[PDB]
């Protein structure tokens, strides 16, 4: 198995610097290609830079010039981006990715992905709220009033996924966010089973398990 | 830099049939046109690398060509799996552009929407805040309406909604619309409805509550 | 740098060949002496 796992990468305000590193094993990282693409939450892809296997040709993007710095470790097959100066604008999900050809086929393997928040704001905790329970019935889960993204949300600890539905977050005028987690439940299982959604917040280190009942 | 101007933004079409994407490019890139499919959490995911040329593993159904400014995904015959994000990208001038994002949904028969309305829970109360939910799973298409009606007031501005994408069994969404009001204004008003339009339902259903 | 029967793509940093464009759709620019 070719993996491109991606560590370093979270929160920080305006102007700080992050370094991110996405270490490869399965497959040659010191005779390839490996750049960068960052992907702002509900956008597009942004080809941020490459560089080649032996460092001597580093290819940008000019919008990006003075706030990235890309270097390769061949020693420990390891990709770095080396990111100063960042402002809200920069805050996307940085994929690192390999393109090459070689067994006569064209290959292309990436990492998972880090999530890097750019914002002044401060680090809270959601602030859960049970729906009432309403020949179906439905009860929920209110995440409400958190920073940064993102927040998880299960119901017994994963023994109940039929129906369950999260939504996205949505960013608040608060510049918080706020989501919710609904399921559908037989109507005549209330009075005999019982429903919790545990909330996980990792940024904050929370977690709330909330119980659901009329 | 090159702009890729990728549309139909959103397509809709049913497995085993046809698929053709489109990407114009500002200017004449030559054949240097990639074509990509990002699904929901992952991460890109490559098909295309010279316009044509396809990567290894990719099925044959996935036929891609155009040359100079005008370029073509074509999905001959479609499948489950094959229902995600695609972007389209150019790579003959730096730096490397991308498309906006053609996404292909799965076209399926008509769903009415199951209606649910939560009024605030007496926790929330104490905090000074109030959420008035109103969920509608499980209906096809996308296009629902759900307004807010206090005292059939119909309001305006102060509702957000949030959806969640196609399920993978009965490719169904679901939505939430929360009503944010003050606690104060919450506690001057006593019917909170939610009415619910949508093409499967002949008229527009509508639950309530009294606080 | 590649033979007289391959062209260079800048996103996969290798030689292609030129076969795989000559027998389909116009082939790049350099590859219309191999076809
Ligand atoms: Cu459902
Ligand atoms: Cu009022």
């Amino acid at each position: 198995e070719v993996q491109l796992v991606e560590s370093g990468g979270g929160l920080v305000q305006p102007g700080g610097s992050l370094r991110l590193s996405c270490a490869a094993s399965g497959f040659t990282f010191s005779r390839y290609w490996i750049s960068w693409v960052r992907q702002a939450p509900g956008k597009g892809l942004v080809w941020v830079g490459e560089i080649n296997p032996s460092s001597s040709t580093i290819n940008y993007a000019p919008s990006l010039k003075d706030k990235f710095t890309i270097s390769r470790d061949n020693a420990k097959n390891t990709l770095y981006l080396q990111m100063n100066s960042l402002r809200a604008e920069d805050t996307a999900v940085y994929y690192c990715a390999s393109l090459y050809y070689d067994y006569g086929d064209a290959y292309d393997y990436w990492g998972q992905g880090t999530l890097v928040t750019v914002s002044s704001a401060s680090t809270k905790g959601p602030s859960v709220f049970p729906l009432a329970p309403s020949g179906t019935a439905a009860l929920g889960c209110l995440v409400k009033d958190y920073f940064p993204e993102p927040v998880t949300v299960s119901w017994n600890s994963g023994a109940l996924t039929s129906g369950v539905h999260t939504f996205p977050a949505v960013l608040q005028s608060s510049g918080l966010y706020s989501l919710s987690s609904v399921v559908t439940v037989p109507s005549s299982s209330l009075g005999t089973q019982t429903y919790i959604c545990n909330v996980n917040h990792k940024p904050s280190n929370t977690k709330v398990d909330k119980r659901v009942e009329p | 830099e090159i702009v890729m101007t990728q549309s139909p933004a959103t397509l809709s079409v049913s497995p085993g049939e046809r698929a053709t994407l489109s990407c114009k490019a500002s200017q004449s890139v030559e054949s240097n046109v990639a074509w990509y499919q990002q699904k929901p959490g992952q991460a890109p995911r490559a098909l295309i690398y010279s316009a044509s040329l396809r990567f290894s593993g990719i099925p044959a159904r996935f036929s891609g060509s155009g040359s100079g400014t005008e370029f073509t995904l074509t999905i001959s015959s479609l499948q489950s799996e094959d229902f995600a994000v695609y972007y389209c990208q150019q790579y003959n001038n730096y730096p490397l552009t991308f498309g906006a994002g053609t996404k292909l949904e799965l076209k399926r028969t008509v769903a009415a929407p199951s209606v649910f309305i939560f009024p605030p829970s007496d926790e929330q109360l104490k905090s000074g805040t109030a959420s008035v939910v109103c969920l509608l799973n499980n209906f096809y298409p996308r296009e629902a309406k759900v307004q807010w009606k206090v005292d059939n007031a119909l309001q305006s501005g102060n509702s957000q909604e949030s959806v969640t994408e196609q399920d993978s069994k009965d490719s169904t969404y679901s939505l939430s619309s929360t009503l944010t009001l003050s606690k104060a204004d919450y506690e001057k008003h006593k019917v909170y409805a939610c009415e619910v339009t949508h093409q499967g339902l002949s008229s527009p259903v509508t639950k309530s509550f009294n606080r | 740098q590649c033979s007289a029967n391959e062209y260079f793509d800048s996103l996969l940093h290798a030689c292609i060949p030129c076969q795989l464009r000559c027998s389909s759709a116009t082939p790049p620019l350099t590859c219309a002496a191999y076809c």
